[PDB]
RNA sequence: AGGCGGCCCCCUGGACGAAGACUGACGCUCAGGUGCGAAAGCGUGGGGAGCAAACAGGAUUAGAUACCCUGGUAGUCCACGCCGUAAACGAUGUCGACUUGGAGGUUGUGCCCUUGAGGCGUGGCUUCCGGAGCUAACGCGUUAAGUCGACCGCCUGGGGA
């Protein structure tokens, strides 16, 4: 994805935008779901465990 | 201090100089409550110190101190298991005592005849910050900056 | 060399390290540096200022081409991807916008099992 | 949503990188969001909503 | 029911919202009996990204046949069977009748100028609070763990098992 350079704009102002851009999903965080091997029973209860955590 | 806030004792002003800030130095130099001999140790040095100052005697004392003043120091966090050091700007009220306290502790580690030669030289050195104390702050100057992002 | 004035700093900010690569538009990488290839070992490799220093070491040896602009590549969570970009700020660079570069698998490989530590 | 041919409004359901935004943030009926995917993944081969900006 | 989620066609199948005809007990239960049947594995023909048993290498440890790290066989994906077992749980047999309540959701559907996303009924399912009641209590509590009708199923100290 193109992250383009404009005129007169310091690299610091986008610094906030840089992490905000991919934090929406998280490249390595979703990488966290291909690093090892997981049983689907994990996610389903992961959904189950996460589902319970999601009930304020 | 966890529940009760605390203050600092209002040490008496100098009998000869009449300075409270200079009072902590003698108390810092004061040992085993020897105010009888403590201020004489302070009184003698600047009189010799003034001779090798040219600029003045009482102000010469401050010029060397600014060289060793602790601007920043590290307060540990010790929460999770790694020895965290979160830096903080120290109030100069305690800073000067640290500045004065450190200068005193370095004179004892010298080979001259006496602290009159040792103390007179160190502050004269501290005037251009070339004594034991001034390098001590520089050492403190890197612990708060090498761990800067780790505040 | 060769004057380009428009480069590309691909920031790979790993959980242990933050590696950023300089490249041109076609993608032909011109330069590349790592936070962990910049001092820090083990724990210290994955620290922001470690990613910040990586940018210092990555930000140099890529303007020797006379690069004047360079589009950036965000990558994953971790210590870098924020300090590296900040150090890149130190040189007085320009950047229009920053766009997410995340490959979002739509239910691909079987997930990882948590480290039973 | 209803059809794959109107990618103009389909674009509000996609982030700038081509990954379909959660309808939860967009809202939309629970059934309606499904029609979005029907117009997106398969209709990909009709070039409706971009992958991302890589090439 | 397990179990079912990227998109399209065939077919299915089940399920509920409004009236109108149809026949009239043609109903519920079921030993035996009959089908299906989460996951893994295996047999057999393929496939083959991730990987990950077993199994190889590097670390801790006094020791670590493990946890920490690099590999890794099987297998996981398309075709025929077997195996038919699991926390297959709401720990809640099946069908029909009665019963304060409270508060939402969703799903039909009439009504109401929608006079506006609303107001007023008529069904289904379901979410949370709870009268009574009852329970060893725990709590359940109009989807009853409160009040009745039929069939089926089942238990008689602990271990051995």
């Amino acid at each position: 994805p193109v992250i383009k350079v404009r005129e007169n704009e310091p690299f610091d102002v986008a610094l906030r935008r840089f992490k905000r851009s991919c934090e929406k999903a998280g490249v390595l965080a979703e990488v966290r779901r291909r690093e090892f091997y997981e049983k689907p029973t994990t996610e389903r209860k992961r959904a189950k465990a996460s589902a319970v955590k999601r009930h304020a | 201090p966890r529940r009760r806030v605390i203050g600092q004792r209002k040490i008496l002003p100098d009998p000869k100089f009449g300075s409270e800030l200079l009072a902590k130095f003698v108390n810092i130099l004061m040992v085993d409550g020897k105010k009888s001999t403590a201020e004489s140790i302070v009184y003698s040095a600047l009189e010799t110190l003034a001779q090798r100052s040219g600029k003045s005697e009482l102000e010469a004392f401050e010029v060397a101190l600014e060289n060793v003043r602790p601007t920043v120091e590290v307060k540990s966090r010790r929460v999770g298991g790694s020895t965290y050091q979160v830096p903080v700007e120290v109030r100069p009220v305690r800073r000067n005592a640290l500045a004065m306290r450190w200068i005193v502790e370095a004179a004892r580690k010298r080979g001259d005849k006496s602290m009159a030669l040792r103390l007179a030289n160190e502050l004269s050195d501290a005037a251009e910050n070339k004594g034991t104390a001034v390098k001590k702050r520089e050492d403190v100057h890197r612990m708060a900056e090498a761990n800067k992002a780790f505040a | 060399r060769k004057q380009v004035s428009d480069g590309v700093a691909h920031i790979h900010a790993s959980f242990n390290n933050t590696i950023v690569t300089i490249t041109d538009r076609q993608g032909n990488a011109l330069g590349w540096a790592t936070a962990g290839g910049s001092g820090f070992r083990g724990s210290r490799k994955s620290t922001p200022f470690a990613a910040q220093v990586a940018a210092e070491r990555c930000a140099d040896a890529v303007k020797e081409y006379g690069i004047k602009n360079l589009e950036v590549m965000v990558k994953g969570p971790g210590p870098g991807r924020e300090s590296t970009i900040r150090a890149l700020n130190a040189a007085g660079f320009r950047i229009t916008n920053i766009t997410d570069v995340t490959p979002i698998p739509h239910n691909g490989c079987r997930p990882p099992k948590k480290r039973r530590v | 949503e209803i059809d794959y041919k109107d990618i103009a409004t389909l674009k509000n359901y996609i982030t700038e990188s081509g990954k379909i935004v959660p309808s939860r943030i967009t809202g939309t009926r629970a059934k309606y969001q499904r029609q979005l995917a029907r117009a997106i993944k398969r209709a990909r081969y009709l070039s409706l909503l971009p992958y991302t900006d890589r090439h």
